[PDB]
């Protein structure tokens, strides 16, 4: 029992330190990507603070299992290097007993990760998406110079402006037209008009009531003998906020109570993914114990990089299977469970290597 | 002092080459895994593999400094843990002499990095990007992301896709009158650059008649085009600043200066691509300081782990000071000088502490 | 009891390090295992301990084939061990360094564990440092605590590893006294060491393993006078 | 020449590990440095060689204050060093190990370097093994090549560090012969070792330090009878 408390307190502290370092690194890595979009001027650089505070629960869901993996590796390597475990196995301690001792601090991490992945990360992601949609769309429309006009990616909103204005009054004039004719093969595909109007009548989050009293439609399909030119009023330009749809998805914010009963493959793959990190904790704990046996020449800082690579590959396989399963390609009976089975098997063949060799030695 | 110089130089050179090979392999594997998600229809696995392989020199040039740091750490640790640098120091060989011995085969690496990043990286990067864009699409007037818009007093120019070999895919020309009267809806497929004019191809123009006549389609085969655009100008705008040759970056910085638009990202890219030897020298000086200090008798694994951790901490800071120098207002030269400078200062401090 | 190693053999990357070495330790004896550094002295010692798997031969303790048993199986069979390096529980008090092993014993109840802890703490004269942490102990007391801890498991044999290496000439007296005490308790002891003077002083029967073979054996007088060990190991001018 | 160290003192954790110890080695004699493990023997040795800067000290080589000089600065005036562990250049031949150090010397031309290399190769009887890689040498010849390489720099005092550690009793005769060979040339050795029985034999003057203070000095017969050392370090029954 004394050994149990000693091992648990030696593992938990190292896990905590490694998790803190990993969290700092991941937060910095995400900041260096959000700051680029801030530099483009798309998003207010005063709200990057909250976004981090709302996204960190989503990072302490894939960081904690790796923190436990590295903590077990480092702690048991330290105990192995100082002959602290040689005198523990020379008084009677099966490696099964060591696994039993290690599985108790892993239970706390599994409980914490299950809570964070089933009841906290969805709430945080929902709040982050809500507050990014609410008031961060004020910078959706940015104008640099009259030389750089507006060419929206929708393929229907392209126009011209003269010298811009801070008050948004001097950038009048409009040459709006859908203009998807190429060789002028269609008539309804252009809404060309001549305008000196286009006042920035922003009512909603960028939505504009830019009705133009100046405009002459040129509907007549060019390249033909049909000249059709009438008066044109305007083409409504409402600006929505597509930032949220580019980075996150609706699935990650659905409460767990809304996935227990459903027929949508995405809403069920999400449930299968959320219940995968508690098993991640136990699988990496099982993998960690046989790996931690090190020699004085190897040191404890040797198999850390392969451990990180293996964990990243495990997560990548989980995500790929989820993304090829929510499409219905894989029937939702095997699920993600075969990935867990594969990694459990490769951990079991590693925990039972020395006993297998001894048995094969007859 | 010849044999000691060759011994240390060969050791560090081989270690650096091995580390660079491993890092390049890992980077290519991660990039291919990321690219797998966009495999659809025309973008086959073969095209993705071709793009990944063609973007190898750029990744090697980018990862050269971290590779040099880790390789110097490993190579000097091999000597130090065997208690050979102590013998060299006790034989009368100074410490600055050992630093010079390590840096002698490293000016070669810095020169190779500059050469491969100013002559070889832009070509392969351009070829790979253009090939990926072609494979993904660009058939329509506005289909490919690799597009651009140019305007004159009345001439309107839109290019659907640009080619590395001085060719434009999807040339589109428009003409608006002084009263915003439409006069041309020209379409083209290809163009050839001769003298200063632009030899258009597949000219499917559509010129509007003002009074009552509806436009007509003239399928003229070729026509010289009077445009001030140069193929270098259209190539430079498309490519990202971090994938441009030094001479091209300098010329584009000056050209942006003439028109009055401020240049603050191209300046940062130019400084990063120029001050790379100094950053490498600072990093490897700090690595040499590490070997002679804390990581003296520690194992190889600890040295590799420390090198990787510090490389992460350094690269993250370097990539974080970039957009910060554009959001805020301070010279981009600081964003390149500060991290390398403090690395060199820490290395010198620890070396003087012996 | 009797720990016997018979026809032991091993081979590292082609070369045969040891071959046909036979040793036997009785309960109560102090048997020393010496030899040249490059020979298979350490290989034989670790093959008996359990850290290296023997290619051939058997290792049995009183009709109990423990050759193909792990280290914990051997430890439960009766064989102890004590590594050369410092192997005390650093962040644990002395009174807990022993109780952490006394709690695994099956024949001891709640009161028996306390009684045995008191006996072990008083026998070795470490009662005054009962509260000190393991990392703060001096060089002399660390060995006493380690021996008491290894004795808390009630081993039938203890295989010391380089007890006298890096030890002052005044502290070898304490180690010899501890070894004599352990012999008096009835526990057979196997000693392997680089220092061949104090080891031959304390041991009662010694084995020489040179070129992977048992070239000579016997007491101190018969081992200091043999010609083979005097021309491959000791030198013609040794005492 | 005379390597007189005066009034040495140091402190690691605010505590005076070494205080007021003075040693003097004439050029042409073998001097030993002994003491308990925790005392200031290794610290004093490392301060003399230069790896540990001394807070106080007048270390001088015949009226040449070299206390502030670095390790290479001290070695330029001529002070050898030989690490306890293997320090052979791994991927270099024996003929290259000596020549690499010889090229450091500034008073030798090409023909002089060649002649000195042949002289050193023949002097230490390693002319036959002049092409084997340094990493593929047995312990018997590795030490000879290391000592030849150390002598290639032409020092005036060689500071050996644990030469008789982890060697067989037949392999101490070779080391003693080599040390006598070095003493014949004129160098002044400063053997320091854990083992005392032959360290007090080969050497002719010992400086035993305890609690970071010089407690005794003199010839082996004149120190084995000292009461203080027989109380703290050597015990009451040594020899
Ligand atoms: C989701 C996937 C994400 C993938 C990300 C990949 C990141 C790779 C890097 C992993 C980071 C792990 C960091 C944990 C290191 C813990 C080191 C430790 O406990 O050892 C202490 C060691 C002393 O060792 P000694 O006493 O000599 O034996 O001393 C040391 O070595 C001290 C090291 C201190 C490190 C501080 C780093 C600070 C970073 C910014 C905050
Ligand atoms: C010493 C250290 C040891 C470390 C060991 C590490 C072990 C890690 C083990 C796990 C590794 C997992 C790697 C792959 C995961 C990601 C897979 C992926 O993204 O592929 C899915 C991709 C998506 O295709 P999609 O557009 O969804 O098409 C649907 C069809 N209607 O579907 C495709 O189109 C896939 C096409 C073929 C995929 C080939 C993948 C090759 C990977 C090579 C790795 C080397
Ligand atoms: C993040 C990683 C930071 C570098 C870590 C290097 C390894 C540190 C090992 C520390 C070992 C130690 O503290 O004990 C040795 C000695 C006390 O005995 O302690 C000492 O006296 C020596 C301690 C040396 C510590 C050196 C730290 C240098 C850090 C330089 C910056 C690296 C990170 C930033 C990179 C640039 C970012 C812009």
């Amino acid at each position: 029992m004394i050994v149990f408390r000693y091992l648990s307190r030696e593992v938990l502290v190292t896990m905590s330190a490694v998790s803190a370092v990993l969290l700092v690194i991941i937060m910095s890595g995400r900041f260096i990507k959000y700051l680029a979009q801030a530099a483009q001027g798309l998003l207010d650089p005063g709200s990057l603070f909250l976004i981090m505070a709302f996204r960190i629960p989503g990072f302490l869901q894939l960081i904690l299992p790796l923190g436990l993996f590295l903590g077990i590796l480092l702690a048991y390597g330290r105990l192995y290097l100082e002959s602290e475990m040689t005198v523990l196995s020379a008084t009677g301690m099966s490696q099964k007993r060591l696994l039993g001792y290690t599985m108790a601090p892993a239970l706390l991490v599994a409980i914490l990760v299950a809570w964070l992945s089933l009841f906290l990360a969805p709430q945080g992601i929902n709040q982050f998406a809500l507050l990014l949609n609410k008031q961060d769309t004020l910078t959706e429309f940015d104008t640099l110079v009259p030389g750089r006009f507006q060419a929206m990616r929708d393929g229907t909103r392209v126009t011209y402006t003269e010298e811009l204005s801070k008050d948004r009054g001097e950038l009048a004039g409009i040459f709006i037209s859908q203009k998807d004719l190429n060789s002028s093969n269609q008539e309804r595909g252009i809404s060309i008009l001549v305008a000196e109007k286009g006042t920035q009548n922003i009512q909603a989050d960028g939505s504009r009531y830019l009705i133009l009293h100046n405009g002459y439609r040129y509907d007549g399909n060019p390249g033909q003998a049909n000249y059709r030119a009438i008066q044109y009023d305007t083409y409504g330009v409402m600006l929505p906020k597509p930032e949220a749809s580019s980075e996150v998805s609706e699935r990650d914010a659905v409460p767990t109570a809304d996935l227990f009963g459903s027929d949508n493959p995405r809403y069920q793959a999400e449930l299968q993914w959320r219940l995968s990190t508690p098993l991640l904790v136990f699988v990496v704990t099982l993998l960690a114990v046989p790996l931690s046996r090190v020699n004085p020449r190897q040191g404890r800082f040797l198999k850390l990089l392969p451990a990180i690579l293996l964990y990243m590959g495990y997560l990548a396989l989980l995500i790929a299977v989820r993304g090829q399963l929510d499409k219905g390609k894989i029937p939702m009976a095997i699920g993600l469970w075969w990935v867990h089975g594969l990694f459990l098997a490769i951990g079991l063949l590693l925990f039972y290597w020395e006993p297998l060799r001894l048995k094969l030695a007859s | 002092m010849v044999k000691l110089d060759r011994y240390i130089g060969v050791t560090v050179f081989v270690a650096i080459l091995a580390v660079l090979g491993v890092i390049l392999g890992l980077a290519l594997l991660f990039a291919f895994i990321d690219e797998l998600n966009d495999i659809s229809a025309s973008y086959g696995i073969g095209d993705a593999l071709r793009f990944i392989f063609l973007t190898a020199p750029r990744r090697a040039y980018d990862m050269l400094p971290m590779a040099a740091l880790i390789g110097c750490l490993v190579g000097l640790g091999t000597l130090a843990s065997n208690s050979e640098l102590t013998i060299m120091r006790a034989a009368g060989v100074s410490l600055s002499r050992i630093v010079w011995a390590v840096m002698k085969p490293m000016l070669v690496l810095m020169l190779a990095g500059i050469l491969v990043g100013e002559y070889v990286a832009p070509w392969t990067e351009n070829i790979a990007q253009s090939g990926r864009a072609l494979a993904q699409g660009g058939g329509d007037s506005q289909s490919s992301k690799r597009g651009l818009w140019h305007r004159q007093g009345r001439e309107y120019i839109h290019i659907n896709a640009v080619q590395p070999n001085g060719v434009l895919y999807g040339v589109t020309r428009y003409r608006f009158d002084e009263q915003r009267g439409l006069e041309s809806a020209s379409f083209a497929k290809r163009a050839r650059f001769e003298t200063d004019h632009w030899q258009l191809e597949e000219v499917t123009t559509t010129l509007l008649h003002p009074r009552e006549k509806r436009s007509e389609v003239v399928k003229l085969p070729t026509e010289r085009w009077d445009a001030q655009l140069s193929p270098q100008l259209l190539n430079t705008v498309v490519m990202e600043p971090e994938a441009l040759s030094i001479s091209g970056l300098w010329q584009y910085i000056h050209y942006l200066a003439d028109q009055g638009l401020n240049n603050n990202r191209y300046w940062l890219a130019f400084w990063t691509k120029v001050l790379q030897p100094l950053v490498t020298a600072a990093l490897v000086l700090m690595a040499i300081s590490f070997i002679f200090g804390p990581l003296r008798s520690v194992t190889l694994g600890q040295r590799i782990f420390t090198g990787v951790l510090v490389g992460f901490v350094f690269r993250i800071a370097q990539d974080l000071l970039g957009p910060s120098s554009l959001v805020f207002d301070f010279p981009p030269l600081l964003a390149v000088v500060i991290p390398a400078s403090i690395c060199a200062l820490a290395g010198v401090w620890l070396l003087r502490r012996a | 009891a009797t720990l016997k190693a018979q026809h032991l053999a091993k081979s590292y990357k082609g070369r045969q390090v040891v071959r046909d070495v036979s040793m036997s330790i009785d309960s109560g004896q102090i048997v020393g295992l010496l030899g040249p550094n490059g020979a298979g002295k350490t290989t034989c010692f670790y093959m008996i301990v359990g850290l290296v798997q023997a290619d051939q031969g058997v290792v049995r303790i009183d009709e109990q084939n423990v050759t193909h048993l792990p280290m914990h199986g051997r430890a439960r069979a009766g064989i102890g061990y004590l590594p050369q390096e410092a192997s005390i529980f650093r962040k644990l008090s002395v009174s807990d360094n022993i109780m952490a092993i006394l709690e695994t014993r099956s024949d001891l109840d709640r009161n028996g564990r306390k009684e045995a802890l008191e006996g072990l703490l008083q026998e070795f004269h470490i009662h005054h440092i009962r509260d000190n942490l393991g990392m703060s102990l001096s060089g002399g007391e660390r060995r006493r605590v380690e021996i008491a801890r290894a004795l808390a498991s009630a081993p039938k044999f203890i295989l010391l590893d380089e007890p006298f290496a890096g030890v002052d000439p005044i502290s070898v007296g304490d180690i010899k006294q501890i070894i004599h005490h352990l012999k008096a308790k009835g526990i057979g002891i196997l000693i392997t060491d680089h220092n061949v003077r104090e080891t031959l002083d304390i041991c009662e029967t010694a084995y020489i393993v040179n070129d992977g073979q048992l070239i000579a054996e016997g007491d101190a007088e018969s081992i200091l006078a043999n010609d083979l060990v005097k021309e491959v190991y000791l030198g013609h001018e040794f005492r």
